[PDB]
């Protein structure tokens, strides 16, 4: 039988789509043809393939021209039919059909299959050449006579161009999706390329390849080479003095080693990629670490284990949320964003007002709706907004705000995802009684408190942590905040200690005080 | 360069001269036959409208931009002239 493997392409994934066609998609091939034209059914004849460029597409193809006791595959490349004289296009695509009709008819649909494959037949098919080409194809494929030995196989990566009337059914039936070279397929890669190097004894065996294919991302099999020949480039000019002459080469020019230090510069100054890659920059959410100067730290912490453990492992609430509440200055997205990297889920992200300025409410809605989709295809996942009263703008006069941001927040903090997956949702804002007002606080399953530095105590112990100030300058600090209160945000109270240290050593000391008594204030 | 080789279509001409210039250019730098034995230099003030197929690896593949120069670029040129 057809005996699908897919691990027979050489590649990954195909796994589910490989099922798809040998169990369903195509099969009546394999049926008797007798009962086949006894009953009906129809053999299929066209497939699309559409994903971003790669070498996945044509590789599937040879192996699919592999895959069968077929002819050689005929394979045109680009818009070589298009012509000057009028009539030669239409008659090279009938050309093509020659062996076709050849066992078409001599063997009619009892003969050996033939395989088409187009590469960016979007070129040719989408004024009198293209609209003749097109229906010439269209006629040659499905007319008069049919042919049942016949297969066409399409790549593009435009899928939206293509003719609609080629996606009727019996011209193109099966649609397929491509995506980017994996890290296996990366290291493959790396593999067979440096191998050459290595049997030589002339790579430098500090060279790590897993750590070079892990930070290579994005990068295609040309884009890999490249690295590597400028890897070659940087280690080869170690010899040659070359200059504004150029001497060139020296007694050691030869036994040449790609070392690790040329691949790391090649690839940060040299060479760089064609698509980028994705970032997390937690450490810009998180900038001066997280330094545990009381309790309610541990408190918080705590908490947001035991959401997380909730929304792992139960049944029937498969969402979760809940709402990080303080004054402001308190540091709440930095906790937020600590709590979402413990969470050690696959896929994590943060929604924020910084990457949309100057946008109107449909656009805010639109990225909002586009991260939660994104959100909805893994298996559970965690998401953290933050800012909501900067999301849906508000201001203390009138008021004014956003209404169509609070519709969708509402509606969307309710929906649960597909049937068997796992949602986690973190809100931060400073202004609970806004939230409250507008009826959105009872959305939320749950909230948590952020608090202020309240006593002496906890001043002095975070001075200690911080290192800044000795023990002289302490002695009097604490003799004089120890017995009373105080009120302040942490990222407020790194803001005074550098803006005081500035000053010579005789005032600092008062300058901070100073600073302490004015903005002082109680609950 | 870029007022031979533009983006394939995007052109309001029954005669479709532009595109035929650009395919036979592709073909002869990058065809069957392997030349291997020339190199093209291309400069031009307005990089966009250059078709996207030309710069990619194997055609074309390395790209130099040239910007306005620093301070000691500033006095090189002006002892250069006022030799
Ligand atoms: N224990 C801590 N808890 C939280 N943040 C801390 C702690 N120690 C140091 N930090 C740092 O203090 C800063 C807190 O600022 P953050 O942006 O988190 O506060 P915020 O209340 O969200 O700000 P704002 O109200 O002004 O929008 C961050 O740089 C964070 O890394």
């Amino acid at each position: 039988n057809p005996d699908w493997n897919f691990e027979k392409m050489g590649i990954g994934g195909l796994d589910k789509e490989f099922s798809d066609i040998f169990r369903r998609a195509f099969a009546s091939r394999v049926f008797p043809p007798e009962i086949v034209e006894q009953m009906g059914c129809k053999h299929v004849k066209g497939i699309l393939l559409y994903g971003p460029p790669g070498c996945g597409k044509t590789l599937l193809a040879r192996q699919i021209g592999k895959m069968l006791n077929a002819r050689e595959p005929k394979v045109v490349n680009g818009p070589e039919i298009l012509n000057k004289y009028v009539g030669e296009s239409e008659a090279n695509i009938r050309k093509l059909f020659a062996d076709a009709e050849e066992e078409q008819r001599r063997l009619g649909a009892n003969s050996g299959l033939h395989i088409i494959i187009f590469d960016e037949i979007d070129a040719i098919c989408k004024t009198g050449v293209h609209d003749t080409v097109v229906n010439q194809l269209l006629s040659k494929i499905d007319g008069v006579e049919q042919l049942n030995n016949i297969l066409v196989i399409g790549m593009t990566n435009r899928p939206d161009l293509i003719d609609e009337a080629l996606l009727r059914p019996g011209r193109l039936e099966v649609k397929m999706e491509i995506g980017l070279p994996d890290e296996k397929g990366r290291l493959q890669i790396l593999h067979i390329h440096t191998a050459r190097m290595r049997g030589h004894q002339l790579l430098s065996a500090d060279v790590d390849i897993k750590e070079l294919a892990v930070e290579t991302k994005n990068f295609s099999g040309a884009e890999l080479e490249g690295l590597v020949r400028a890897a070659q480039s940087t280690a080869m000019n170690r010899h040659i003095k070359a200059s504004t002459k150029v001497e060139v080469d020296m007694e050691k020019a030869e036994s040449l080693q790609v070392t690790r230090g040329d691949f790391l510069a090649s690839l940060e100054n040299d060479i760089k990629p064609a698509f980028g890659t994705n970032q997390e920059d937690y450490a810009s959410y998180i900038m001066n670490g997280i330094i545990k100067w009381g309790d309610p730290v541990t408190r918080v912490l705590d908490d947001g284990e035991l959401l997380v453990q909730q929304t792992k492992n139960s049944d029937r609430t498969p969402l979760v949320s809940v709402l990080l509440e303080g004054p402001p200055h308190s540091g709440k997205t930095a906790l937020a964003a600590k709590i979402a990297e413990e969470s050690n889920f696959p896929f994590i992200k943060i929604c924020s007002p910084d990457k949309m300025i100057g946008f109107s409410e449909t656009a805010k809605c639109q990225a909002m709706k586009k991260i939660f989709d994104d959100a909805y295809k893994s298996q559970l996942s965690c998401v953290v907004v933050d800012d909501i009263e900067r999301l849906l703008d508000y201001v203390p006069i009138g008021p004014r705000f956003s209404n169509l941001v609070l519709q969708a927040l509402l509606v969307l903090l309710k929906k649960a995802p597909p049937q068997g997956r796992k949602l986690l949702i973190i809100g931060t804002t400073s202004r609970k009684d806004v939230l409250q007002e507008m009826e959105m606080l009872n959305a939320f399953s749950t909230t948590i408190h952020v608090p202020n530095i309240a006593t002496g105590e906890q001043l002095l112990e975070a001075l200690e942590l911080l290192g800044n100030f000795k023990d002289k300058e302490r002695t009097t600090i604490a003799q004089q905040v120890k017995g009373k209160k105080v009120w302040i945000g942490i990222k407020k109270l790194l803001m005074l200690i550098e803006m005081s240290l500035q000053m010579d050593p005789e005032y600092r000391v008062r300058k901070f005080l100073a600073l302490l008594r004015e903005e002082g204030a109680s609950p | 360069i870029d007022a031979i080789c533009k983006q394939r279509g995007s052109m309001a001409g029954s005669t479709g001269v532009h595109d035929t210039v650009v395919n036979q250019l592709l073909s002869k730098i990058d065809g069957v036959e392997q030349l291997n034995n020339i190199l093209v230099i291309g400069m031009t003030n307005r990089p966009d409208l250059i078709d996207e197929a030309l710069l990619r690896p194997g055609r074309l593949e390395v790209k130099m931009e040239i910007g306005l120069p620093d301070e000691k670029g500033r006095l090189q040129i002006l002892h250069i002239h006022t030799a």
